[PDB]
RNA sequence: GGAGCGUCGGGCCCAUACCCGGCCGUCGCCGGCAGUCGAGAGUGGACGGGAGCGGCGGGGGCGGCGCGCGCGCGCGCCCGCCCCCGGAGCCCCGCGGACGCUACGCCGCGACGAGUAGGAGGGCCGCUGCGGUGAGCCUUGAAGCCUAGGGCGCGGGCCCGGG
RNA sequence: ACCCACCCGACCCGUCUUGAAACACGGACCAAGGAGUCUAACACGUGCGCGAGUCGGGGGCUCGCACGAAAGCCGCCGUGG
RNA sequence: AGAGGGCGUGAAACCGUUAAGAGGUAAACGGGUGGGGUCCGCGCAGUCCGCCCGGAGGAUUCAACCCGGCGGCGGGUCCGGCCGUGUCGGCGGCCCGGCGGAUCUUUCCCGCGCGGGGGACCGUCCCCCGACCGGCGACCGGCCGCCGCCGGGCGCAUUUCCA
């Protein structure tokens, strides 16, 4: 008899895709093995990004792209990012970029183009650079789900701003017994 | 692409026969009958198949042309080769080999044809070996 | 899909997964939102802080088109147009400024999030921000009531 | 009973609902059913606009 | 005079008696299929000394030998003559069994076929 | 392109086979030294003790550096403070046992876990055998048993120990890098104590066989080792 | 003259505990393999002039960074070569690459494996009906039924023989 | 795998229970039947499409529906959510 | 009629018999052997096959080679032409290229300041040839090399078949 908890034994983090679609499954085919024979982190990066969920991999406003890639040096190098690629309609000058995208919306595909830069693919990607040398590694804010706004110390927990679940907002959907100090109590 | 249609065809094809734990492929040109990537006739730009004259006597190799698929009518080109055991799989051997096409199958080829040449074996002493028929 | 639900897969296991100390039992707390104030009451306040009690003024025939009032920020004000009046604009050579009128394309008032770029505009609308009429003017434009 | 965060919702299946249930296995039929009569209505006015005034 | 297999090692079995079921002994409406003792109290669920033996995956089969049927082959169901060709590139390691609802005809047209190709079939001296 | 390429291909086995005997010759000597340094070692305890009975006098030897702490008691029932303990000297198992350096720390340690071990000095024999029979390296934390130098090299090469027999001198002298040396090893899994035991419940001093017995604890080892 | 009681020896007995080995599964390994040299790896390769037995004349270190299977060499004859795998013949081969590669595949190393309530995963486990699909099976005998017949699977179960 | 013998092991299941072989209940035997469903609403997770949008209803245009009460299309494409 | 008028199939409980085996600790069960039965696989030697080789017998046409024909592959000279990506030139399709636009013009036209249609303009989609480059599985034609098949040649130290 040994003295282990068996308990966190399995690590739970996942291995594939959880989608079944065929194309992706390439992508990962590919880019496992160059994850496995380069030396190079962006394909383990990369790879371990193609297992994950929508959720877990945002879209990337245009806008965001932008000004990630007019920091200072970042310059005549290309961004890449495993979601989207979205537009931003409130911004207006899109200077001529170098984009790897799982997916680019239709907007923001022409908004690039006419600016005179080049999208690209994954498979495309790796033949351009198979270590990913010259690469901007981006990534879509994670915590933008509206969801978040519920999590985490419960309302009417002193100190929290987390959105309760209501069903409706309006005067007289709770802010009562709880939020005035005039009805009972306030935290 | 090979691949892709790979991916599309794996488990769902028509061909394909599970059962019994293992699984098979019916598709032509599959030397080995086998549900993989490699040994697929359907799916690649060049293919190799080797099946028995339709005779009876020999073995007809089957190449694909890569001139044009698209049109199947065209695809494939059959050749019969219908020589001294021995030499059929030489012929059948710089066919795959020193052409450069599909270096990968050949072997499996040469077996194929030599288990075809092995079937055309005699039926008749076959039955001969296995009852000794002596005596009642 | 049954096949795949978690009822197959408990076939066999006495108690259906809901143990066998306590059991299945039909409305052990009440039904529904029974007992907010006794017996339920810490999760109503821990959960939904604000549920009981009165608050405000009553209003009686409520009517939500009369404070129909739709909004738009400066930050996407030149998405109601065309690009080739943006363009059209920052080029002409007379100073023309090309109008846009918000009301037309569904919004009422004119809040005044975000960077305007510097280029002239007349905004019509129905009404506007303080600071919506600030960048407006320092972008080199004029705001114009509309009824 | 309640567990731990959600929307404290009141559904309204407190009466006999069953009862008073309406399904929709009509519509295509009466959508069809419409486009006929509707059909037969322009060949009667016939050459006035099918429309109405 | 049979048809060997390619390679022929000792098959080694961990349980050869059958796992049946607790108190089918007993009881004409308990059959032998095995199932798991959920019951809170259960001499047999619970692993005591003297009792009938709970299958686990350790009894499992070596991976080798796992399917080998006595001969050495693994079964492989035919169905129909062209079913059959399948085994053409295998037949030093799988055989054929022939399927109970095929015809004593075709019966004999799939066996006769099997012998061209040296396929071992595992059910041909039957129908008749 | 061929022949030079060949040569040079010849070159390089030749640079390789070069090198491989020279690391052989320095392990080779190392040893050597190493013989020579425990006889110095032996003779010069004695040589001293001999010295003090010459005068009316007394040489009280060093107190000891290293203790080899054998777990002899089952992984039931046991309180929480002992069981942190046991799993800080990697005594996890019962018979499994460890090389362990002493001092104020240590020691305590080991009092607080007295009546599920049993422990003490071990000779220079039990060192070697321990690590010959049941020497396993911990090697991308996978027990891996020490079948060549190359093992214990690639890992513990970066502190001049380059082969077993260094090893064993890092171990029994409790050299600067025991802590990594010794971590290196893992835990020595015994098999039970042929003979039996005396009682494992009792200290040792009390007819058992938990706790300190000092020189006694070889004779336990080469009845479990 | 213990088969009793107190103190102590040797010796022997056996648990699912410990050790070694087999086999099954799970976990872990930035695990390996989409076809390449390489085992404390501590380089490889142009290419130009100047030359050659020269070399890089550095620690009782006991040694790793430098040395004795060649660097230049045997052949063509001091000068030239030191050549190409469609052929070096191979323990490494960078010219092309499994018997192997259903990449949801295949392979290797370690570790571990009680379980109610409860949770999750996988079931080429099982039932009935639908779209597809098996140039499936079936009066030369389907379903069901029965079987001291033959087997497979850890098991749910399954397949064959005979009736 | 059928029967028999022998050595060792071995109390009857289900269940509520801190505790069941119990002098705790249910159970003579066999067959068939037999219990976590569907709708609605919410939340989180996951998959797909599009993305500062998205959306499809409801309605309409295309057929006697064999398959269709499907499928397709709509400045209704967005009244509106 | 092993379908006989409540009759297709005809399970289990339960009963009758026939056969076999057992029998003082209620039976039944798990593990482990033994004995007997039932069938199943044999063998009237199972010495199991397959390569290659050596020898010994017997038998057909070759392979190696050229020659003629067909088909296939691969290649670069991209040689010649079709093919299409990125770029530049034609402002050439632009009216013989259409849609879209809150871009403009009511110098226009038609219908009643508005609607429809022209006409400018911008965005987008197509012709002409030249140049550079990815020369891309997107194809043809010749030439080359290699492969395979058929038929010609080769009659036997060969190449097959068989024992
Ligand atoms: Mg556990
Ligand atoms: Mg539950
Ligand atoms: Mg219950
Ligand atoms: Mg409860
Ligand atoms: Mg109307
Ligand atoms: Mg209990
Ligand atoms: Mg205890
Ligand atoms: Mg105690
Ligand atoms: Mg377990
Ligand atoms: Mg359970
Ligand atoms: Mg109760
Ligand atoms: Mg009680
Ligand atoms: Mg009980
Ligand atoms: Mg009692
Ligand atoms: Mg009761
Ligand atoms: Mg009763
Ligand atoms: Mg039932
Ligand atoms: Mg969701
Ligand atoms: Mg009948
Ligand atoms: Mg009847
Ligand atoms: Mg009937
Ligand atoms: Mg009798």
């Amino acid at each position: 008899g040994v003295d282990i908890r068996h308990n966190k034994d399995r690590k739970v983090r996942r291995k594939e895709p959880k989608s079944q679609d065929i194309y992706l499954r390439l992508l990962v085919k590919l880019y496992r093995f160059l994850a496995r024979r380069t030396n190079s982190t962006f394909n383990q990066v990369v790879l371990k990004r193609l297992f994950m969920s929508r959720t877990n991999r945002p879209p990337l406003s245009l806008s965001r792209m932008i000004r990630k890639m007019k920091l200072p040096g970042r310059e005549g190098k290309t961004a890449v990012v495993v979601g989207t690629i979205t537009d931003d309609v409130r911004v207006q000058e899109v200077p001529k970029l170098k984009v790897c995208a799982l997916r680019v919306s239709s907007r923001a595909r022409s908004r690039i183009l006419k600016a005179g830069g080049k999208i690209l693919t994954f498979d495309q990607l790796a033949l351009d650079s198979p270590k990913g040398c010259g690469t901007v590694l981006l990534s879509g804010p994670r915590k933008g789900r509206e969801v978040y706004r519920h999590f985490g110390k419960a309302p009417g927990t002193p100190h929290s701003h987390t959105k309760p679940y209501v069903r409706s907002k309006g005067r007289k959907f709770e802010r009562a017994r709880g939020r005035r100090a005039s009805r009972g109590y306030k935290n | 692409s090979a691949h892709l249609q790979w991916m599309v065809v794996r488990n769902c094809s028509s061909f394909l026969i599970k059962r019994n734990k293992q699984t098979y492929s019916t598709e032509p040109n599959n030397l080995k009958a086998r549900n993989s990537f490699r040994y697929n006739g359907l799916i690649h730009r060049k293919t190799v198949g080797v099946e028995p004259a339709a005779d009876g006597k020999g073995v007809v190799v089957v190449m694909k042309r890569r001139s044009g698929q698209r049109k199947p009518a065209t695809s494939y080109v059959r050749t019969t080769i219908n020589k001294n055991a021995r030499a059929t799989l030489s012929s059948i051997r710089h066919m795959i080999r020193k052409n450069k096409y599909h270096p990968d199958l050949r072997m499996a080829a040469i077996r194929r044809a030599s288990a075809i040449l092995r079937s055309q074996k005699p039926v008749m002493v076959k039955r001969k070996r296995t009852r000794p028929t002596k005596s009642s | 899909p049954s096949r795949l639900r978690k009822t197959r897969k408990l076939r066999g296991h006495v108690s259906h997964g809901h143990g066998r100390i306590g059991k299945h039992r039909k409305h052990p707390g009440g039904r529904g939102n029974a007992g907010g104030m006794h017996h339920h009451r810490i999760n109503f306040d821990k959960y939904h802080p604000g549920y009981f009690g009165k608050v405000g003024m009553r209003h009686y025939h409520l009517k939500r088109n009369q404070s129909f009032c739709p909004t738009v920020n400066l930050d996407k004000l030149w998405t109601l147009v065309s690009e080739q009046t943006r363009v059209n604009a920052a080029k002409n050579k007379t100073g023309a400024a090309p109008i846009i009128d918000v009301v037309r394309s569904g919004y009422y008032k004119v809040l005044g999030k975000g960077k305007l770029p510097k280029q002239p505009v007349i905004v019509k609308a129905k009404f506007f921000s303080r600071r919506a009429e600030e960048k407006i003017k320092g972008v080199g434009g004029a705001c114009v009531l509309v009824a | 009973a309640p567990s731990r965060n959600g929307m404290i919702l009141k559904p309204h299946f407190h009466k006999d609902w069953q009862r008073r249930v309406a399904t929709w296995f009509n519509q295509p039929a009466r959508k069809i059913r419409r486009r006929k009569a509707r059909q037969a209505r322009a060949r009667r006015i016939a050459p006035r606009p099918a429309s109405g005034p | 005079a049979a048809l060997r297999p390619l390679v022929k090692p000792k098959i080694v079995k961990k349980r050869t008696k059958k796992f049946i079921r607790h108190q089918s002994d007993r009881y004409v409406k308990i059959k032998r299929n095995w199932r798991k003792p959920r019951g809170i109290d259960n001499r047999v669920r619970r692993r005591f000394k003297g009792q009938i033996l709970m299958p686990n995956i350790g009894y499992g089969s070596n991976k080798k030998t796992k399917h080998m049927l006595p001969s050495g082959f693994r079964k492989f169901l035919v169905h129909n003559v062209k079913e059959l060709e399948v085994l053409l590139m295998c037949n030093k390691s799988y055989c054929a069994e022939i399927a109970h609802n095929v015809s004593s005809k075709n019966r004999k047209a799939i066996v006769e076929r099997a012998a061209q190709l040296a396929i071992r079939v595992t059910n041909p001296n039957a129908r008749l | 392109n061929f022949a030079e390429l060949k040569i040079k291909r010849l070159r390089k086995k030749f640079a390789q086979k070069m090198l491989r005997k020279a690391r052989r010759k320095l392990i080779y000597e190392k040893a050597k030294h190493y013989h020579k340094e425990y006889r110095q070692m032996y003779r010069t305890e004695i040589r001293m003790a001999r010295m003090a009975r010459k005068a009316g006098n007394f040489y009280v030897p060093a107190e000891p550096k290293l203790a080899f702490v054998i777990r002899i008691r089952g992984i039931n029932g046991v309180s929480p403070k002992v069981r942190k303990v046991l799993q800080l000297l990697r005594l996890r198992q019962i018979f499994n046992g460890t090389f362990v350096k002493l001092n104020k720390a240590s020691i305590n340690m080991l009092r607080i876990v007295e009546p599920y071990i049993a422990w003490g000095y071990p000779n220079l024999k039990s060192v070697n055998e321990l690590i010959y029979k049941r020497g396993y390296g911990k090697i991308n934390k996978k027990r891996i048993a020490l079948t060549d130098n190359a093992l214990i090299a690639r890992s513990l090469g970066k502190y001049g120990i380059i082969c077993m027999e260094d090893l064993i001198h890092e171990i029994y002298t409790v050299g600067k890098r025991f802590k990594e040396a010794n971590n290196f090893l893992w835990p020595f899994k015994l098999s039970s104590p042929r003979g039996g035991m005396k009682k494992k419940t009792t200290h040792f001093v009390e007819g058992e066989d938990a706790g300190n017995r000092e020189d006694q604890i070889n004779r336990l080892i080469r009845r479990m080792n």
